[PDB]
């Protein structure tokens, strides 16, 4: 037999990281206006629309 | 960690008016009509969760 001593040591370490970000924006605007006026006058009538 | 953000907005408008005046007679005559309308709508909703 062999006399003596055994000394053992260990360090196991890990690391993991994950990040994700999403952002969206959509804007739609519409405007529509149409105008018309007519007018007529002759002896002896009057029309205005 | 979790994060959620939602915001919605809707705007709508409407405006219309009809003005028609017609008067026919032997003597001088006048007919006038005035109509105008306006609509406005605004909606907003926001949500945030962490």
């Amino acid at each position: 037999a062999v006399l003596g001593g055994i000394y053992e040591y260990t360090l196991v370490m890990n690391k993991e990281a994950m990040e994700r970000g999403d952002y969206t924006l959509n804007n739609v605007h519409a405007c529509a206006k149409n105008d018309f006026k007519i007018g007529g006058a002759i002896e002896e009538v009057y029309v205005s629309l | 960690a979790n994060d959620l953000l939602s915001k919605v907005k809707k705007d709508k408008s409407d405006s219309f008016g009809v003005t028609i005046g017609i008067g026919p007679a032997g003597s001088p005559l006048l007919v006038g009509v005035g109509v105008s309308h306006s609509q406005d709508t605004s909606f907003l909703n926001e949500l945030n969760k962490y």
